[PDB]
């Protein structure tokens, strides 16, 4: 009943709001934690705002209306990461009491019987969306870099402070889920006030709180009886799209969660489908028991091991990134002039892409003039589908293109200072390719290399200067993937690393910095995905429980349809040069099953999608299914080993195989292992990454490493010894 | 179990279509009040107060089905007051669960006198009106991975092999069969024709049958859940299998139609009180069930379990009838069991004729009444598939 | 042939219909909820022997449409072959489906049966389903369909029961329900309800007002012209004395119970050890515009169909729909004043409609247990003017 977190009995929290009453009447509360630079829901805000909602039911008859704004660069963004991450199942009660008192002083704040108006200034993302979603009023400021949603689903949270409760009443049940609640959507200012976000738009922050004041002095005049008074407070509301109950949305409700487990392919990601079930319970009741109902499910994520797994990695793990984590102490800055990239195949087309996008000049080298023109119609090919969507302008899509120059001269490389080889997997092409190019660029260059498996210390003999020479790794298609493998030779120099990782968050991507090792971190893990997979074909699993086992088990794509774009002549090769190294020290080769399986598609002719013909069929272009064949020459269905087992044996196959790169050094932190393994190679998100699945590993045989290793040796001794934990994982 | 439930009356209403369909003007609680007043007509002189219960199946129990709608027939037909009156929901099988209850009821010796049956107007009160525990949680839809009927038969066709001509064959030997029966005056006695106030037809057939069906019109139809999602859910459970083939049209599944259909059901004594002939006997009943994800599996195992109940086999039984609710799944139980051809819904069913949810299991119970006595047989079989993968099974005898 | 023995009987708290604490929870988890309790109880138990699982729900619409029993089933993890059926009579709903579990089992066709009900009124208010009874003028017109509350303050009326007199029984009904709870009866059968996360909802029944008086009794006001209806059927009433309220009424409330019935065969095999057996049952009516006076005859049935009478019973159980038709059947079967509803009633408890039925029932095999007696008689009044009765014995 009280809008405090205590009622009984040293410390007690800071002061993080304003108060300020004008001759008017009207109330400003400017929102300004002095502990930090971003105002955040944590324990000094929910009394800071306790004390204020107090006041404003004391001095009610004095009050007209209240602005709620804030003093920071953003509104209001988040809640206490560090203490919703450490909540333990028995802590479900405080939880459910936090979230409870915190809607209850925003519930106040809505039934005042007068008006309230945000000025949003800035981001208002999650908590910060919340508090203004308890507003009669929405004014945002639109300004570079503002950002307004509800992210709290990519934590593996939902919003608990009456997001989902106000959205649904406000959208419907439908429209909400769809378009605010389940994917935690950003939204521009503009695109904010387009879905009914946002209510006004000005063109600066200095208008805001004046706007604000206008807005309430304006409603009081025009609408005094239903001043400060929501829609859903009205007695004759109607949720929009119906509520459960109507004959309309009856129809269609319950294929909500058919359509929820299609989409997230039947993946353990519990987060969605709580908002839905929090969004549909809600609307069958009033406000403050559907509100309740949004605590309880809450405060089920909240204690769960997914949005531990979630909040490790896309908030602890990215920050640590983010702020340098990997890059070198001590290194300045470097600005890039010209970006010349060797190669217009998929991968050199698509960084020359994403690096005009960032605002760079581009040489698009090829063997031919044919080659390169071909490569910039991929920018163009993308380009065109964004001005359909209405994402640029003409005008801004014109100087994108007009920064990619493909060429087939290697003179035009001259005053370039960032090299970027995207050809064939060859050392001595690579050698040759980069020969012809070391003298005609800037003594200064960065000598960049898109390597999948070659080591870097190798290829760095090729060129002079191989200080400056390093592994650039990109993910195709290079314009969605957000992660940028960058790999240390034993020539390259710390300014190296620190130059490419800055060309990293230029162009808008995320940096890991990797020792040379062959087959580096993301490309010798997502291997043991494929081979693990490969080996079950070869046992007589069937291929469509092996691909149901990979989207089930979480990844973006399942691993024979992967496997067949990853070309299995390049497979072959990796373990033709991986048995070399063994053979030649004189030790003897265990190989993989999966590599007879390899074998066997490329003596049939089908070595993947590259080739026409792979674990499926393609026909212009296109995929078309499963090869019918493929039962047929591996006796599908003579095993059937439990789909868990089958999802459990990839997974762990790259959980044990990053531990391994932790060991041997590699990697050198958590963060990248995880970061590496989601933006990388797809490692599931609800798992936090390869590294993060080890410590907070959940079966039916209990939690954390301990039930890791026992899964992992329950694997070992039905499936082979490669399921066998390293020491490190032992106690 | 001491007391052997009888049959002594089984009648049902002709089926009328969902599409400007006779029965839509007719409230479903005159349905039952007409069949009501035909048991009077047949026996003007029985005592109605030793009728100690009237139980009828009502799978949409909303609107003009709410209310207890047995009750109300035992009211508005002007029944002794003491004839109680419940209404049971068991899906699919809600006809013949109301009969196996009735039986058991005068089995435990508590009960002398029974009506069950059932009451379905389709036309009036759709499928789903009633919402559902399971439709309106998705906390509930997303663990137990609900799946409609239609896509559950269609996985079935396609584990099975059941070509798209196979299911469209039945779909043919349906309604010939239907006509058959139809023309050869078997229904002539137990199809009670509705009337109005005044006495004027209103519907004397089954006018949902298309007895001029072609192999070729057939084929002509279009595949049937129109939302997404179900298919790639039930894959996700059936993960071994790769592509469902859409089968099933509305010219090889069961009919949306209004109907009711009404049982007499009592003990040795009490027939012979009120001087009733005894029509068949109720030899065992049984209820079990299968896949939820398929759903519609479930009419084998409870098959099995009323035979091995009853100490009987496959060949002891001269007549099966299975309800027709999709043509893949009379196909399945015909595979599983081996059921001869020509004792698989001799008479036709629901694909020619419809399917009253509520209604069906008694109208196919009574159907096998008649035809056992018409061809002066020994035993049948009924059984019916359930939403949620139930199943329930009856075995009758001729007396 | 066989006997039906009673293993277990259990119920939720019944939460209130203003502000209750069962609001926010689905009448799906309630049943759930005491499915998870009996797991508890015997993990060991082989659910694959559960042949039916059968409810009772008068208002089987919306959240409780769509045979919430085969929902309890698939949503609790129970095998496929547990079954699952809802059936509404009205009040005796909770009964019925104890009854009908009973008679199947007796027939040899059901080896063990889960039987209960559930009514969730602050989501699904009754008369939400509609009806033909009501909702169609010529049949409407013709039964002469009449609230029961008029039928209740016409049987006072008529036998002669005074306002003091209903609120004297709606005052020891809220004493001796207070002292059950106070006393420990309740402590085994009522199982506390608790959110996904285990915190506690509710514990006790919420709409006892164990401070109830008789002078605050009498400040309460009584509850379409039902009243002419009503006298043009009993022409020779002049005026009908309305004495009913809130308070010496049930109460609306939310509610699930369960009850295990199966054979002694059964329970031997998985066990389980018996706690009562059912001894008869039985089904009559009596006139629907009154509607509340079905128990009697009732009751009269089960009895002689026990060869039994009433010095035979020691407990007495009726539902308190109303004080007047309790009254009622104290004075038409003389019942003695310490044998009925010894633990309190629907006046203090609640009413959850489809629930009630096995509430009372579980009720009273704890009562036996707990006093060491023998036999207890059950009985609800009906909507529409049927009554059902069931005596139970001790083991
Ligand atoms: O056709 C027959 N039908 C029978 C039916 C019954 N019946 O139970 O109704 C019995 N019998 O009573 O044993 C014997 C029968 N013997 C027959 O040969």
């Amino acid at each position: 009943s009280s809008h405090h977190h205590h009622h009984h009995s040293n410390s007690m929290p800071d002061n993080t709001i304003q108060w300020d009453k004008d001759a008017d009447g009207i109330v400003t509360l400017t929102m300004d934690d002095p502990s930090g630079s971003t105002n955040v829901m944590n324990e000094a805000y929910i009394e800071s705002m306790g004390k204020a909602v107090d006041r404003l039911v004391a001095e009610k008859d004095s009050i007209t209306g209240v602005v709620v704004a804030s003093a920071k660069k953003t509104f209001f963004a988040g809640g206490d990461v560090k203490t919703m991450i450490q909540a333990r199942p028995e802590d479900a009660g405080d939880v459910f009491n936090t979230v409870e008192t915190i809607k209850r002083q925003l519930r106040t704040l809505e039934t005042l019987g007068k008006p309230v108006v945000a000025a949003i200034n800035g981001a208002a993302l999650g908590g910060g969306l919340e508090i203004a979603l308890a507003c009669h009023h929405r004014i945002a400021a639109d300004v570079k870099g503002s950002q307004l949603g509800l992210p709290e689903v990519t934590l593996g949270l939902l919003p608990g402070g009456g997001g989902v409760t106000r959205t649904v009443r406000m959208f419907g049940i439908q429209n909400a889920f769809v378009s605010v609640l389940a994917q935690g959507t950003r939204f521009k200012p503009a695109k904010a006030k387009e879905i009914g976000l946002v209510d006004e738009l000005v063109a600066t922050v200095e208008e805001l709180v004046p706007a604000a004041k206008a807005w309430i002095k304006e409603e009081l005049k025009a609408n005094p009886d239903g001043a400060g008074v929501q829609p859903w407070d009205k007695k004759g509301y109607k949720m929009p799209g119906g509520t459960p109950s109507s004959p309309g949305l009856a129809a269609i409700l319950p294929s909500f969660p058919s359509n929820l487990r299609k989409q997230l392919k039947g993946a353990p990601m519990p987060a969605p489908r709580a908002i839905l079930a929090a969004a549909v319970e809600g609307a069958q009741v009033d406000f403050d028991t559907a509100s309740r109902i949004e605590s309880r499910y809450f405060a089920s994520l909240v204690t769960g091991q997914v949005a531990k797994n979630m909040m490790q990695a896309f908030f602890f793990d990215l920050q640590a990134i983010n702020a340098g984590g990997s890059r070198p102490e001590g290194i300045g800055k470097t600005p890039i002039k010209r970006i010349g990239v060797l190669g217009a195949g998929m991968m050199g087309a698509g960084i020359a892409y994403v690096s005009a996008k960032a605002g760079y000049e581009v040489v698009l080298k090829d063997v031919s003039l044919e080659a390169a023109a071909k490569g910039k119609g991929y920018s163009e090919k993308l380009e065109a589908k964004a001005l359909e969507r209405g994402r640029t302008t003409q005008e801004r899509s014109d100087a994108l293109l007009a920064r990619i120059t493909p060429t087939a001269d290697a003179a035009d490389f001259k005053g370039v200072d960032f090299v970027i080889e995207a050809v064939f997997e060859n050392q001595e092409l690579k050698h040759k390719v980069f020969g012809e190019i070391e003298d005609i660029v800037e003594p200064n260059a960065i000598l960049g290399s898109n390597t999948s498996t070659l080591p870097i210390t190798g290829l760095a003999t090729g060129v002079k200067r191989q200080e400056d020479f390093i592994g650039i790794h990109f993910f195709s298609p290079v314009d969605k993937m957000p992660l940028v493998e960058i790999i240390k030779g034993e020539k390259t120099s710390d300014e190296a690393l620190a130059r490419v990782f800055d060309y990293t968050l230029a162009i808008g991507k995320t940096p890991i910095v990797v020792n040379d090792s062959r087959g580096f971190f993301t490309s010798r893990v997502i291997g043991t995905f494929v081979n693990e997979a490969l080996a079950m074909l070869g046992e007589g699993v069937e291929p469509a429980s092996i691909e149901q086992a990979g989207s089930q088990a979480g990844y973006p794509a399942p691993p024979l349809q992967l496997s067949d774009e990853l070309n299995l002549e390049l497979m072959h090769k990796i373990a033709v040069a991986t048995r070399k190294g063994v053979e030649d020290a004189g030790g003897t080769y265990q190989p993989h099953p999966a590599e007879a399986v390899v074998e066997k598609m490329i003596e049939l002719g089908r070595s993947g999608r590259l080739k026409g013909a792979g674990f499926y069929e393609y026909a212009d272009g296109k995929r078309s299914g499963l090869w019918p064949g493929l039962r047929e020459t591996f006796k599908s269905g003579s095993s059937q080993p439990p789909l868990q087992d089958m999802i459990d044996r990839m997974l762990f196959a790259e959980a044990l195989e990053t531990q391994k790169c932790l060991d041997e050094g590699v990697l050198t932190s958590t963060a990248d292992a995880n970061i590496g393994s989601i933006m990388g190679i797809g490692f599931p998100p609800w798992t936090g990454g390869s590294a993060q699945f080890i410590v907070g590993y959940s079966g039916p045989a209990g939690t954390g490493k301990a039930a890791f290793v026992a899964r992992a040796r329950e694997l070992a001794a039905a499936y082979g010894d490669r399921f066998l934990p390293p020491e490190s994982l032992l106690s | 179990m001491s007391e052997e439930a009888f049959i002594y009356e089984a009648i049902r209403t002709p089926r009328g279509k969902q599409k400007n369909g006779s029965l839509h003007e007719v409230k479903p609680l005159s349905l039952v009040v007409g069949l009501i007043d035909e048991l009077r007509k047949r026996h003007p002189d029985l005592d109605e107060n030793l009728i100690s219960d009237v139980i009828l199946g009502c799978v949409s129990p909303v609107g003009d089905q709410g209310g207890d709608i047995a009750r109300a027939a035992v009211l508005a037909s002007g029944m002794p007051v003491t004839s109680g009156g419940v209404q049971l929901n068991r899906f699919c099988a809600s006809g013949l669960e109301a009969v196996n209850t009735a039986a058991q009821k005068v089995r435990s010796g508590w009960d002398d006198l029974v009506l069950a049956g059932g009451v379905e107007s389709m036309s009036r009160v759709p499928m789903g009106s009633d919402g559902g525990a399971m439709g309106l949680d998705p906390a509930t839809n997303y663990d137990v991975m609900f799946v409609p009927q239609s896509i559950g038969a269609d996985l079935i066709a396609t584990i099975e092999g059941f070509s798209r001509e196979d299911v469209d064959a039945y779909a043919l030997r349906s309604q010939q069969k239907a006509a058959e029966a139809w023309s050869g005056g078997y229904f002539a006695k137990s199809v009670v024709p509705v009337r109005d106030q005044n006495g004027l037809l209103i519907l004397d057939h089954d006018e949902h049958m298309r007895p001029d069906t072609t192999k070729e019109g057939l084929a002509k139809l279009k595949p049937a859940a129109a939302l997404g999602g179900f298919d790639d859910v039930a894959l996700q459970k059936y993960h071994w299998v790769e592509k469902i083939n859409h089968v099933h049209t509305g010219g090889n599944s069961s009919g949306i139609v209004d109907g009711a259909a009404l049982v007499m059901i009592g003990s040795a004594a009490a027939g012979k009180l009120q001087g009733l002939t005894p029509r068949a006997r109720i030899v065992a009943t049984a209820t079990s069930g299968a896949d939820p994800v398929i759903m519609l599996t479930g009419p084998t195992p409870a098959t099995r379990k009323v035979l091995d109940r009853a100490g009987l086999t496959v060949d002891d039984i001269d007549l099966f009838e299975l309800n027709e609710a999709f043509a893949s799944v009379v196909l399945k139980f015909q595979k599983d069991l081996n059921i001869p051809d020509e004792k698989l819904n001799v008479n036709g069913g629901a694909i020619a004729m419809g399917h009253p949810l509520g209604a069906t299991g008694a109208m196919i119970l009574g159907t096998m009444v008649d035809e056992l006595e018409r061809r002066n047989a020994r035993r049948a079989l009924i059984t019916l598939c359930i939403g949620g993968g139930m199943g329930v099974a009856t075995i009758i005898e001729r007396v």
